[PDB]
Protein backbone atom coordinates (compact mmCIF):
# COMPACT_ATOMS: atom_id res chain seq x y z
CA UNK A 1 0.00 0.00 0.00
CA UNK A 2 1.83 2.56 -1.71
CA UNK A 3 -0.45 5.36 -3.09
CA UNK A 4 -1.45 7.66 -0.53
CA UNK A 5 -4.54 10.54 -1.61
CA UNK A 6 -4.71 13.30 0.18
CA UNK A 7 -8.24 15.43 0.69
CA UNK A 8 -8.49 18.93 2.19
CA UNK A 9 -10.56 19.38 5.72
CA UNK A 10 -11.48 22.12 7.77
CA UNK A 11 -11.53 21.98 11.49
CA UNK A 12 -14.72 24.08 13.30
CA UNK A 13 -13.21 27.67 13.66
CA UNK A 14 -10.86 29.16 15.91
CA UNK A 15 -12.71 31.21 19.13
CA UNK A 16 -10.06 33.79 19.58
CA UNK A 17 -12.07 37.11 20.35
CA UNK A 18 -10.93 39.74 17.86
CA UNK A 19 -10.14 43.09 18.41
CA UNK A 20 -12.90 45.41 19.54
CA UNK A 21 -13.41 49.32 19.24
CA UNK A 22 -15.03 51.68 20.94
CA UNK A 23 -17.74 53.78 18.81
CA UNK A 24 -19.90 55.20 21.82
CA UNK A 25 -23.15 53.91 19.96
CA UNK A 26 -25.54 53.21 22.61
CA UNK A 27 -26.72 49.99 21.60
CA UNK A 28 -23.76 48.50 20.66
CA UNK A 29 -22.69 44.95 22.31
CA UNK A 30 -19.61 43.02 22.82
CA UNK A 31 -19.37 39.57 24.23
CA UNK A 32 -16.82 37.76 26.54
CA UNK A 33 -14.48 34.96 25.48
CA UNK A 34 -17.08 32.53 25.22
CA UNK A 35 -20.24 34.57 24.70
CA UNK A 36 -22.66 34.02 22.25
CA UNK A 37 -26.49 36.13 21.31
CA UNK A 38 -28.71 34.01 20.36
CA UNK A 39 -30.79 34.81 17.26
CA UNK A 40 -33.72 32.95 15.39
CA UNK A 41 -32.48 31.55 12.03
CA UNK A 42 -34.93 32.34 9.24
CA UNK A 43 -35.86 28.76 8.94
CA UNK A 44 -37.03 29.05 13.00
CA UNK A 45 -34.36 27.21 14.74
CA UNK A 46 -32.39 29.63 17.50
CA UNK A 47 -28.47 29.83 16.17
CA UNK A 48 -26.06 31.74 17.95
CA UNK A 49 -23.47 34.50 16.79
CA UNK A 50 -21.12 37.34 17.87
CA UNK B 1 -2.26 -37.93 -37.99
CA UNK B 2 1.37 -38.29 -39.01
CA UNK B 3 1.77 -35.14 -40.65
CA UNK B 4 -1.50 -33.52 -39.26
CA UNK B 5 -0.25 -33.85 -35.50
CA UNK B 6 3.35 -33.28 -36.15
CA UNK B 7 2.29 -30.07 -37.86
CA UNK B 8 -0.99 -29.57 -34.95
CA UNK B 9 1.51 -29.36 -31.74
CA UNK B 10 2.71 -26.14 -33.28
CA UNK B 11 -0.45 -25.11 -35.22
CA UNK B 12 -1.71 -25.54 -31.45
CA UNK B 13 0.61 -23.20 -29.82
CA UNK B 14 0.66 -20.74 -32.49
CA UNK B 15 -3.51 -20.41 -31.82
CA UNK B 16 -2.90 -20.41 -28.10
CA UNK B 17 -0.36 -17.38 -28.45
CA UNK B 18 -2.99 -15.81 -30.19
CA UNK B 19 -5.36 -16.04 -28.24
CA UNK B 20 -3.10 -14.73 -25.16
CA UNK B 21 -2.52 -11.84 -27.65
CA UNK B 22 -6.16 -10.91 -28.23
CA UNK B 23 -6.04 -10.72 -24.07
CA UNK B 24 -3.36 -9.00 -23.54
CA UNK B 25 -4.58 -6.61 -26.07
CA UNK B 26 -8.12 -6.35 -24.82
CA UNK B 27 -6.91 -5.65 -21.04
CA UNK B 28 -4.42 -2.98 -22.64
CA UNK B 29 -7.24 -0.94 -24.72
CA UNK B 30 -9.20 -1.63 -21.59
CA UNK B 31 -6.44 -0.30 -19.11
CA UNK B 32 -8.35 3.40 -18.23
CA UNK B 33 -11.66 1.55 -16.52
CA UNK B 34 -12.43 1.56 -13.21
CA UNK B 35 -13.58 -1.74 -11.17
CA UNK B 36 -11.43 -4.06 -14.16
CA UNK B 37 -9.64 -6.97 -13.09
CA UNK B 38 -6.43 -7.87 -15.27
CA UNK B 39 -6.48 -11.40 -16.85
CA UNK B 40 -4.53 -13.47 -18.04
CA UNK B 41 -4.35 -17.37 -19.48
CA UNK B 42 -1.50 -19.89 -18.15
CA UNK B 43 0.04 -20.80 -21.07
CA UNK B 44 2.26 -23.85 -20.05
CA UNK B 45 -0.96 -25.69 -18.64
CA UNK B 46 -3.02 -24.57 -21.13
CA UNK B 47 -1.19 -25.58 -23.75
CA UNK B 48 0.13 -29.08 -22.62
CA UNK B 49 -3.59 -29.29 -21.50
CA UNK B 50 -4.33 -28.55 -25.38
CA UNK B 51 -1.85 -31.28 -26.72
CA UNK B 52 -3.84 -33.63 -25.17
CA UNK B 53 -7.40 -32.11 -25.55
CA UNK B 54 -13.00 -22.32 -24.13
CA UNK B 55 -9.54 -21.59 -22.13
CA UNK B 56 -9.96 -21.02 -18.45
CA UNK B 57 -8.13 -17.23 -17.70
CA UNK B 58 -7.45 -16.36 -14.83
CA UNK B 59 -7.02 -13.18 -12.86
CA UNK B 60 -3.66 -10.91 -12.29
CA UNK B 61 -2.57 -9.68 -8.62
CA UNK B 62 -2.55 -6.50 -8.39
CA UNK B 63 1.06 -4.63 -7.31
CA UNK B 64 -0.24 -0.61 -5.64
CA UNK B 65 -3.61 -0.21 -4.85
CA UNK B 66 -5.60 1.92 -6.81
CA UNK B 67 -9.01 3.66 -6.03
CA UNK B 68 -11.10 3.35 -8.85
CA UNK B 69 -10.21 -0.38 -8.59
CA UNK B 70 -7.73 -0.73 -11.54
CA UNK B 71 -5.76 -3.82 -11.59
CA UNK B 72 -4.24 -3.16 -14.69
CA UNK B 73 -0.79 -2.28 -14.42
CA UNK B 74 0.77 -0.63 -17.88
CA UNK B 75 4.36 -1.23 -17.78
CA UNK B 76 3.60 -5.02 -16.91
CA UNK B 77 0.88 -5.35 -19.91
CA UNK B 78 3.62 -3.74 -22.06
CA UNK B 79 6.61 -6.44 -21.34
CA UNK B 80 3.77 -9.41 -21.39
CA UNK B 81 2.58 -8.01 -24.82
CA UNK B 82 6.36 -7.73 -26.37
CA UNK B 83 7.21 -11.27 -24.91
CA UNK B 84 3.95 -12.31 -26.24
CA UNK B 85 4.41 -10.97 -30.13
CA UNK B 86 8.24 -12.53 -29.95
CA UNK B 87 7.31 -15.87 -28.85
CA UNK B 88 4.44 -16.10 -31.51
CA UNK B 89 6.88 -14.87 -34.18
CA UNK B 90 9.14 -17.76 -33.26
CA UNK B 91 6.77 -19.95 -32.98
CA UNK B 92 5.69 -18.41 -36.75
CA UNK B 93 9.35 -19.41 -37.98
CA UNK B 94 9.43 -22.50 -36.46
CA UNK B 95 6.51 -23.51 -38.27
CA UNK B 96 7.36 -21.84 -41.66
CA UNK B 97 11.00 -24.05 -41.35
CA UNK B 98 9.10 -26.88 -40.92
CA UNK B 99 6.50 -26.92 -43.56
CA UNK B 100 9.66 -25.23 -45.97
CA UNK B 101 11.62 -28.64 -45.26
CA UNK B 102 8.80 -30.66 -45.53
CA UNK B 103 8.02 -29.41 -49.36
CA UNK B 104 11.76 -29.46 -50.31
CA UNK B 105 11.76 -32.84 -49.18
CA UNK B 106 9.57 -33.25 -52.05
CA UNK B 107 12.07 -31.58 -54.51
Amino acid sequence: ATRTLVTASTPGADMTPGQLDYTSRPLDVALQQDGWLVVQAADGAEGYTR
Amino acid sequence: DRLDAALRFQQEALNLRAQRQEILAANIANADTPGYQARDIDFASELKKVMVRAVDLLYRVPDQPSLDGNTVDMDRERTQFADNSLKYQMGLTVLGSQLKGMMNVLQ
